[PDB]
């Protein structure tokens, strides 16, 4: 991938060994250029694979304990917490079905979601 | 009912330039001439700019 | 003695087929003029730094004296009006491109 | 993989050529089934690989930025415009700090609201 | 090497820029208006398509 | 081939759609609201309960 | 084994969980903010160090 001026120099080289050696030097230079181009993306891939390897190690130490190293997050326990917080109340029915729909959404909604946070506040 | 508007059209066509009328009678808002601020979404420019856009020339018969 | 071919960033290595395409239609007349020849031929040259078509149409010094004479292969005209085919058959280095006298050095 | 029904139908074919051709038909059916299965699986895997490559190249695009595009935020651009516009000016310090407060509010307000538009007009 | 990363026809964006540019090529544009258009187009390029600021900018530019 | 293994089929059930449908089945419904609710149910299906737009759409359904 | 595996990847973020926790230690503090900070730190560990929203969360923690 040598520039036009490089080909000009090779043409102006009138000795066979000179032109051959200059062409070989151009070959190695352009190979270095192209391999650097590839290496940048290859190293992006290496970074991602290392990061996901470390995330997989974190996943291993998280799942291996299976909550025997940490304690139950109680996020699912929020269901029963609220229900018992309401179980004792003689209550109409429409509100129960609304409560059930909100509970189902809570089950679907992720813990970190802002939708989830507003759902939690509304259910509170 | 003297044809003022009609003679305006006649001048516009004879001169080969364009025509555009305007009613200001009983009007009290400066904006129509000076448009709006361009800041209030849905704001519009002055009617004169619209006439220039429609005729697409700066030698109209306003 | 035909006008220099506008390389336009289409290097032609010796003994390596290449295709040159140029936007300007001026080369159409040149190509059509040489068809009548029983053995159409075309020279090939290399441009210098600071590429400029305006300089090409102004001065011939821009094109390197080095070049690669060869034969025009065949006309395609698939979608465009210029698909010049250039091959490297005979290297040449013009002694003085100002003045066509050329020695196959 | 012909079901019991197809095999019963074949067994009900006494003519050897007819049952052989029916078996060929079942073979072709399973051929198409497995061909579509493998084609769809390969489609899925290439699409997932394309997703991973899209993440790689989104990181490479972030590299492309070098403080271009998303890095301006469309509001800090107004910040820079106003600051450069008043830079040549020998500006009073009082109005300097008022402009600073207006820009701080600009950063404190979204880009899609009426009060933000009023702030932008006042700073204009 | 940085620039040559996912060309995709340069992602085929900022076509409104060139549209308005062609729109102005025929006209003899005064310097002040032209510099204002250049600044506004520069803002347009940096802005996402959805933002209402971008919409107002495009409407005014047209 | 569609129905091979769908664990997601259990959640976000289409049961609400049939519930509304039967709810309105015993009534002589206008074709207008009928097509409107068909469109709304289609949009809701293409939407996910996690979406707030899903909830607003469901409230309109109600 | 549980303890050593926890120690290998102890910190949710570099010298963040430990410093903030010990900072809280010397504070006789209500239950509500304990549960809130516990939730925030759990989601912190669930998040990556460089996430912009993770940085906003860390700012909130600070
Ligand atoms: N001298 C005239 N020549 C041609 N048309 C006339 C003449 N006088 C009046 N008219 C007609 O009377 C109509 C009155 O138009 P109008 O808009 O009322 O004019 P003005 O604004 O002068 O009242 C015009 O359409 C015009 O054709």
């Amino acid at each position: 991938g040598a520039e036009s001026h490089e080909l000009q120099d090779v043409l102006e080289e009138t000795n066979i060994p000179k032109r051959l050696y200059k062409a070989l030097s151009l070959l190695k230079k352009e190979f270095e250029l192209s391999k650097l181009q590839q290496r940048l993306g290859r190293e992006v891939e290496e970074k991602i694979k290392q990061t996901h390897r470390k995330f997989l190690l974190q996943e291993q130490l998280k799942i291996i304990k299976k909550e025997l190293g940490l304690e139950k997050d109680d996020k699912d326990a929020i269901e029963e917490k609220f229900r018992e917080r309401l179980k004792e109340l003689v209550v109409p029915k429409h509100v129960m079905d609304v409560v059930d729909e909100e509970l189902s959404k809570l089950g679907l909604l992720d813990n970190h979601s802002s939708e989830f946070n507003v759902t939690r506040n509304y259910l509170d | 009912g003297v044809g003022k508007t009609s003679i305006a059209r006649s001048i516009a066509r004879a001169l080969n330039r364009e025509y555009f009328r305007f009613s200001v009678g009983g009007m009290t808002d400066v904006a129509e001439i000076k448009g709006h601020r361009r800041t209030y979404v849905g704001a519009m420019p002055g009617k004169i700019i619209q006439c220039l856009k429609k005729t697409k020339t700066e030698n109209p018969l306003i | 003695h035909l006008p220099l071919i506008a390389i336009t960033r289409n290097p032609v290595f010796p003994r390596f087929i290449k295709i040159i395409e140029v936007k300007n239609k001026k080369l159409v007349e040149l190509l059509r003029r040489k068809v009548r020849l029983a053995q159409p031929y075309v020279g090939v040259f290399l441009k210098r730094d600071d590429s400029n078509e305006s300089d090409v149409v102004e001065s011939l010094d821009e094109i390197y004296h080095t070049g690669t004479f060869a034969q025009i292969h065949e006309m395609q005209d698939l979608g465009d009006k210029l698909r010049m085919i250039v091959m490297g058959h005979r290297r040449v280095h013009i002694s003085r491109q100002l003045e066509m006298v050329e020695v196959e050095n």
